[PDB]
RNA sequence: UCGAUGCAACGCGAAGAACCUUACCUGGUCUUGACAUAUCUAGAAUCCUGCAGAGAUGCGGGAGUGCCUUCGGGAAUUAGAAUACAGGUGCUGCAUGGCUGUCGUCAGCUCGUGUCGUGAGAUGUUGGGUUAAGUCCCGCAACGAGCGCAACCCUUGUCCUUAGUUACCAGGGAACUCUAAGGAUACUGCCAGUGACAAACUGGAGGAAGGCGGGGACGACGUCAAGUCAUCAUGGCCCUUACGACCAGGGCUACACACGUGCUACAAUGGUAGGUACAGAGGGCAGCUACACAGCGAUGUGAUGCGAAUCUCAAAAAGCCUAUCGUAGUCCGGAUUGGAGUCUGCAACUCGACUCCAUGAAGUAGGAAUCGCUAGUAAUCGCGGAUCAGAAUGCCGCGGUGAAU
């Protein structure tokens, strides 16, 4: 029954709040919780040529950067897991869930 | 690019996707080493008897926006003049200047 | 039980400082088998050297990342720390030699239309 | 070249062609665009007519050309 | 530069002698920055004349052939009005030893000698009694400066 | 052309994304191209109203488009029987429900989409360029900018060589990142050919 | 095929031409057309087929009868009936927008008010210092402001805090490294001097860092009628059974030649054969593959783990120890050619990349001339990624060793 969430968004300040309140509402519902640890981002690098024909000389370097984070809760509870399956965040963060 | 040459394209992706299971299916049947050797010769003769354009080797990757050839990234699926106007408008999520 | 961290430009390294007879142990195998540079070894034992008491202490390593003269100087940078702890007199002696300070520089990034850090491709008139 | 585990390669429309000659032993030149088709014994002696981009330039097919694709003996360029 | 005298860098001395004099002459022996392969053909240099000679200290004899080597004065070029003229001045020592330890090892890189070593302590024996092409070169820089000699600028 | 976008440059230090969500390395792809197919065709329908800051973030299949205009009654429509069919229009060429729900610009003289928009509508008015300009940086300051610069480049009045014509009031300091300077560039199709409008809105840190 | 042509065209568009791409040539074809709206005739679309043909295409046979409203019928759908038209990588970058190069990350470029001059204009912005800087101070008919400089952003350098898995291992631990968020520090802050009682500079302490700590992004008003009408958009001009459209083959890969960028070398600071170490970053279901077996090898078969800090690419190479080669066109160099294969792919002839065996070309350091680099730099050594079915010596990055001046 030890749950484990997995959160991937690209914004680093989306992550960080959308675990915070996660570990907060699975630790004041009386259960234990560890926090939230954070796994080695992705950086995607791409060169992108600004010119439309020529002087190849001339480009943006982009990034995009994939955040994630994983909190465990190692002793559930019924008053934990009513309370996290309402906590509906979405828009921006994906969160997988190991149900065991 | 032209309209004909997009057109082109959709049409050449039509048959990959119209032949996409029969190409795994008789790849299986030719690649199966318990399968006959006159069974597995005629699958590959099938396979070269099929419609050219059904072979996804001979699609092109083009942008969606503008249907260009050259300059072309998977993960954002525009070429590279049109993936940067989005991206400099903000429009491309995550992704942003980069240094290091 | 003196801990100190040491870095270099990507290894680093954690010395475990406690008064013995002066063996160096680098991950858990002797300094000598680790280094097979000369100038490595020196550069380990040095900061136990210029103040006169190579063989009194008993060290530790253990080092992750880097290169062969990389790890050498993070060993060196984590000895200097571990040194600073048992007595705060050695730290001028230490500061002179400049080992205490770490050393900041690291690979410069290739940079666009450059075929190095700073290397340019060749430049015609014509 | 190829390989050997997958078998020789012949377009199907030429091998039709020639089974439709081999029987009949005619010794009308078959013309072709497939250059991409490897003569084999099957058709020894027959004469075919292979497109080498501008015309059909005939290729009487011998004994020892077999292995080869049909356009080896076509070329496209001409230098002078 | 144009505005300012850097600070130079520190050396490190060698490992097997602790003299920063081998190591800056290792320095100069190396390239496509292998220290190892440079320090072993000056090591193998110094042990294969300290061997021949009976010396059991041999940094001294390396300090004696650096300053048999050096060149006091040396020949710049000035301009004075659209005039060229060649007018011999001192030497600074950091480019006394800089220019010693250049001669040697380009005057070693030329030898007959089977190994860049052997050549190399060959050379470091030659100069040490006066000859050899770093002598030969010292000697020429020496002579265009006394044969100029007559611009004091 | 040698200056960066205005917008891109403070993507992510003073500014944020308009488009919020998360996907997978192949599916990505397929979401911008369907991100950009719907902006396309929100800009080419609602080019009545003035919107200016279409904001696109999917949760889960269901997405919440966000628009803002300064004129949210016309394209809400009567009782809001237009936003129903835009609705259902949305849903139409994506996944799941787009639930659209739309602002409103209380400061359209503020917003540099709506200040070029205006330009160029009156660019394609025939109305002199000089007098759109001057009109627009007369309004952007007395309606509270901290600075507004308005560049005008193409054909002004039918001039056979194009020229490059801006008026600058303020500050608008490009190279602060904290600047906080909205960005606009439209385009006027008049009859001589395009006529190039951009607007730099700085408003604050 | 087309474009790019002094710096600032020439491994440039092209981040990857067997077909496709493709824009070119040869041939075979179509004409509201491959694509959008106006329309009315039948049908749910859709699936499986036969033959002829290189294919585009042409001629035929079976199954299915949608869904909501229901006898007007509708979101889609196949073949035309015709006019609008569509389509054009056709031309004009000297009609243009957008985008980019470049002087140049150079420190400049201006404006308002005031004043001076008949005026164009000037002043400010000049001068004494100072600075990386029109940076700052002081003077000063100027007083102020704006865009530029700097700062705010990212990365790296030390520490603290929250957290401890798939990460770590000092004694299960919550120490440490690390990971990734939030902060601390650095301010000429203190000392001594020089300096107009200044700005500032010079040296010193402390500190991981000292003066802009290192690297990047950020590119003023403008200049080249600079580049791009072939990303795109667009004014005008031009073609509409054709300069539009579809298919097969070929070409873009030809070479008396010349030049521009590179790679590999000409060896002993080295080649080869054995052992023995030390990374970072990035990729992986459009896949990476543990392990076992077969093969000289590329690879092939079975099979396992992993959407990954878990499994894997993957072994880092240069380095170190031993032996050998002993200066030879060689045990250097590895082009070219002959043979036999493996993969990818409908298909490797034109025209793929690797593997194996054989061959072994020039090349012994390069004329006039000319280029890059000021420190973790140059030099050298490997390793990743984009594009990509396959196809980097290019491009974009990563770390290792590591100078001289």
């Amino acid at each position: 029954q030890r749950i484990r969430i997995r959160l991937k968004s690209f914004d680093h300040r989306l992550i960080d709040q959308s675990a915070q309140e996660i570990v907060d509402t699975a630790k004041r519902t009386g259960a234990q919780v560890c926090g939230p640890v954070p796994l080695p981002t992705r950086i995607e690098r791409f060169n992108v040529l600004t010119s439309p024909h020529v002087n190849k000389d001339a480009r943006d370097q982009y990034e995009i950067r994939t955040h994630k984070r994983m909190v465990d809760i190692v002793q559930p509870t019924d008053k934990t897991v009513d309370a996290l399956m309402k906590l509906d965040l979405a828009a921006g963060v994906d969160v997988q869930i190991a149900l065991g | 690019a032209k309209k004909s040459m997009i057109n082109r394209e959709l049409k050449r992706e039509k048959e990959v996707a119209k032949y996409a299971d029969k190409r795994t299916k008789l790849k299986e049947t030719i690649s199966d080493m318990n399968a006959s050797d006159e069974v597995r010769m005629d699958a590959m003769l099938e396979l070269q008897a099929l419609p050219r354009n059904s072979s996804p080797v001979r699609l092109r990757n083009r942008c969606a926006i503008t249907g260009r050839p050259h300059g072309y990234f998977r993960k954002f699926g525009l070429s590279r003049n049109m993936l940067r106007e989005r991206v400099m408008q903000g429009d491309v999520p995550g992704v942003r200047k980069a240094s290091w | 039980r003196n801990y100190g961290t040491g870095r270099r430009k990507t290894s680093t390294a954690r010395v475990f400082l406690a008064k013995g007879t002066g063996s160096i142990v680098v991950n858990g195998k002797p300094l000598d088998e680790y280094f097979s540079r000369e100038t490595s070894r020196m550069v380990v034992r040095q900061p136990l050297e210029l103040l006169d008491s190579p063989t009194a202490y008993d060290l530790y390593i253990t080092v992750k990342g880097g290169g062969i003269s990389g790890q050498a100087g993070a060993i060196r940078h984590g000895i200097t720390r571990a040194l600073i702890e048992l007595d705060d007199t050695n730290k001028p002696a230490l500061k002179a030699a400049g080992f205490v300070t770490r050393d900041s520089r690291q690979v410069e990034r290739k940079k666009l239309g450059l075929r190095k850090a700073r290397k340019r491709p060749q430049f015609s008139k014509r | 070249p190829r390989s050997l585990k997958k078998g020789p390669f012949i377009d199907a429309h030429l091998f039709a062609k020639v089974e439709n000659a081999l029987e009949t032993n005619s010794r009308k030149p078959i013309k072709t665009w497939s250059r991409r088709s490897m003569i084999l014994p099957q058709m020894v002696g027959l004469t075919l007519s292979v497109h080498n981009g501008r015309t059909h330039v005939p290729v009487i097919v011998s004994e020892q050309m077999v292995g080869h694709k049909l356009g080896e003996f076509a070329p496209t360029r001409t230098y002078r | 530069p144009r505005r300012r005298v850097v600070a130079t860098r520190e050396i490190l001395p060698d490992p097997k002698f602790g003299s920063q004099t081998i190591a800056k002459f290792i320095n100069h022996v190396m390239s496509h920055g292998k220290k190892s392969t440079a320090e072993r053909i000056v090591y193998g240099a110094l042990e294969t004349v300290a061997q021949k000679r009976n010396i059991e200290d041999p940094v001294a004899f390396f300090e004696d052939v650096l300053e048999n080597v050096r060149p006091m004065v040396e020949v710049k070029a000035r301009r004075v009005g659209g005039a060229t003229y060649q007018v011999p001045m001192e030497v600074r020592p950091s480019r006394r030893t800089a220019l010693a330890m250049r001669w040697l090892a380009e005057a070693a890189a030329k030898r007959s000698e089977k190994s860049m070593a052997l050549r190399l302590a060959g050379e470091l024996s030659d100069a040490s009694e006066g000859k050899g092409n770093a002598m030969k070169k010292r000697d020429e820089v020496h002579r265009m400066a006394d044969a100029n000699k007559a611009f004091s600028h | 052309g040698q200056k960066v976008h205005p917008i891109g440059i403070r993507l992510g230090v003073v500014k944020k994304h308009n488009a919020n969500w998360y996907a997978s390395p192949k599916q990505y792809s397929e979401y911008l191209i369907n991100d950009i197919q719907v902006r396309e065709y929100l800009r080419k329908k609602l080019d009545s109203a003035m919107i200016s800051n279409i904001m696109i973030e999917r949760p889960t299949g269901a997405a919440k488009i966000t628009i803002a205009t300064a004129r949210p009654g016309i394209v809400i429509g009567k009782k809001g029987e237009d936003i129903e069919r835009l609705q259902k229009e949305l849903t139409k060429m994506m996944g799941v429900p787009a639930q659209v729900n739309i602002e409103e610009i209380t400061s359209p003289d503020l917003d540099a989409r709506l200040v070029a928009d205006g330009i160029g509508s009156q660019l394609e008015r025939r109305v002199m360029f000089r007098r759109a300009m001057k009109r627009a940086v007369q309004n952007s300051m007395r309606s509270g900018a901290k600075g507004i610069k308005v560049e005008l480049s193409g054909r002004l009045g039918g001039a056979e060589i194009a020229r490059t014509e801006w008026y600058r009031e303020g500050r608008v300091p490009l190279h602060t990142l904290r600047a906080d300077i909205d960005y606009a560039s439209v385009r006027a199709e008049t009859t001589y050919g395009t006529i190039g409008v951009k607007v730099w809105i700085f408003r604050g840190e």
